[PDB]
DNA sequence: GCATCCGTGAGTCGA
DNA sequence: CGTGTCAGTAGCTGTCACGGATGC
């Protein structure tokens, strides 16, 4: 399953959020299987069938309301009959008040159970009417209903493959010139946010490299001598953390292959793709998003990017400073020595 | 129908929503690694999907079966493969870094061997550089140089002793 | 349109 | 291999200045 490079999603500012004009939290919901996203919608087919679908939705709402009113009438008549019967039995009026409050509670519950269905239908119709690409649907049941009803009209997806599709269905030049039109004449409050977006987009435009590189289909493995596994004098072994990260990536990817072969339920496959995403994220920059993958003893494992960061990174530790033919010893004053 | 196939996915999602987090907490205590607890949860629910006998009866607690399966998985992880490797990390402090010795002795020996090689005939040198530097067989050198088998044998036999002569004349330790 | 919050940095060399 | 009554982290905030993207 495709995966996103954590450097361009979680790294501030979010490069993907600047390219697709998507908010960082919305992108976080998309990648890690918390909200679906609409990749495409056949707007002309929706227009040519809007009247029929509207009539069908109205008929469904009318049927819901009719069922509600019938059930409410039945319950109210049963309540009145029960009160008359308990009056014929001669029970005290306070017990009749108890039965009355119970009946009113039941009728309230029925009316609310119907109103919730009416509101669900209202939201379904409203979402399908105003459906456009790059829209997010955090409610999973709402998206399920949308696919069950108007699945012929739109296409949506989750995870990183959805963002891959969005990058594929993205006009670089058109978005660049739209940002330029906003930049030429605009209010600074809303113009600076477009200036930085253009800074991100014009690079992909001019350079000639596709933004698709931000989503990975294959991940490279560093040669083994740079992540060596040594043997200990006690017979046991000690390996590099990069080996553990690569191993977890491999494990979850093979499990995902098993789930794809077996046709496992979509819940398991999606929850596995999320774990594969987090594993690649830990391999490249562990701890960048959320809590870091801890090894034995609650110690955060070092990532690939950790090989280059700070004073202990490759640059400052092995490039800016390194030597043979050298020594050191305690110093002692020598008055008889000449200055040279 | 197709709804019959969708009902199974709905059922799996329901058992997810009711047991996944608690099973994750249990596996998290037994292992101490959250990334391992997620794997245990995925595998346990996968085995739950493969056993309709556990998902059939709702009046019987499937949570206990899930905990038992997770416990067995976790104890299976705790054997040989973990036994040997799980101990040390190179990034972790307290582990000595690997080192390689210097090539001083090898370079000096190479220099002396080159000097002793220069004082050999073109034939003997071209044979010892094909037997020891290229690692060919006797018949391979005989085929390349267009000479006899015993010829290569004798050339090697003498060139070895000539190099020994030169080295002992220069004081090379036996 | 602005308060919130996230992520960045924080001496060098030693046995 | 099969698995099936409760069965649920350790640890921890005793850093801070500062800037700007992120968010109600």
């Amino acid at each position: 399953a495709p995966v996103t490079h954590i450097w361009y999603f979680k790294g501030v500012p979010s490069r993907l959020g600047y390219l697709l004009d998507l908010a960082p939290k919305d992108l976080e919901k998309i990648i890690y299987f918390a909200a679906y996203v609409i990749t495409s919608v056949d707007e002309e087919m929706r227009h040519n069938e809007l009247s029929t679908l509207e009539a069908e939705m109205a008929v469904e709402r009318k049927a819901v309301e009719d069922q509600r009113d019938g059930e409410l009438e039945a319950r109210a008549q049963k309540l009145e009959a029960d009160l008359a019967e308990l009056e014929a039995e001669g029970a005290k009026a306070d017990a009749r008040r108890k039965v009355r409050d119970g009946g009113e509670r039941e009728m309230r519950q029925i009316r609310d159970r119907a109103q919730r269905e009416l509101d669900r239908l209202e939201d379904i119709w409203s979402t399908f009417t105003k459906l456009a690409p790059k829209q997010l649907i955090v409610d999973e049941n709402l998206y399920r209903e949308l696919v069950d009803r108007y699945g012929e009209y739109f296409t949506g997806a989750m995870g990183a493959e959805s963002i891959q599709k969005l990058i594929e269905n993205f006009d670089i030049d058109a978005e660049a010139e739209s940002l330029r039109d906003v930049i030429r004449n605009g209010k600074g409050q809303k113009k600076l946010r477009a200036l930085k977006r253009l800074k991100v987009v014009a690079a992909f435009q001019q350079s000639g490299n596709s933004p698709m590189g931000m989503v990975l289909d294959a991940v490279p493995v560093i040669p083994p001598e740079l992540r060596p596994m040594v043997q200990l004098d006690g017979g046991r072994f000690a390996t590099s953390d990069l080996n553990d990260l690569y191993r977890r990536v491999i494990n979850r990817n093979n499990r995902l292959k098993r789930l794809i072969d077996l046709g496992a339920p979509e819940i398991i496959v999606n929850n596995e793709k999320r774990m594969l995403q987090e594993s690649v994220d830990a391999l490249f920059d562990n701890g960048r998003r959320g809590r870091p993958v801890t090894g034995p003893g609650n110690r955060p494992l070092k990532s690939l990017s950790d090989l280059l960061k700070g004073k202990q990174g490759r640059f400052r530790q092995n490039l800016l400073g390194k030597v043979d033919y050298s020594g050191r010893s305690v110093i002692v004053v020598g008055p008889q020595l000449k200055l040279h | 129908v197709s709804g019959a196939a969708a009902a199974e996915a709905a059922l799996m999602r329901a058992l997810y929503d009711e047991h996944a987090a608690v099973l994750w907490r249990y596996a998290l205590r037994l292992t101490g690694d959250a990334a391992q607890a997620e794997d245990v949860v995925q595998e346990t629910l996968l085995r739950a999907w493969q056993h309709p006998e556990v998902i059939g009866d709702t009046a019987r607690p499937a949570r206990a079966w899930l905990f038992t399966v997770a416990r067995n998985m976790i104890i299976d992880e705790r054997r040989s493969a973990r036994f040997r490797n799980v101990v040390g990390s190179t990034d972790q402090s307290g582990t000595p870094e690997q080192s390689t010795p210097d090539e001083v002795n090898a370079a000096l020996d190479r220099l002396l061997i080159a000097d002793a090689l220069a004082q050999l005939s073109a034939e003997h040198r071209a044979v010892i550089q094909r037997s020891y530097y290229r690692g060919w067989s006797t018949a391979q050198i005989a085929t390349d140089l267009g000479i006899a088998e015993g010829t290569v044998k004798s050339r090697l036999h003498y060139a070895v002793r000539a190099l020994r002569l030169t080295l002992q004349e220069l004081g090379v330790t036996r």
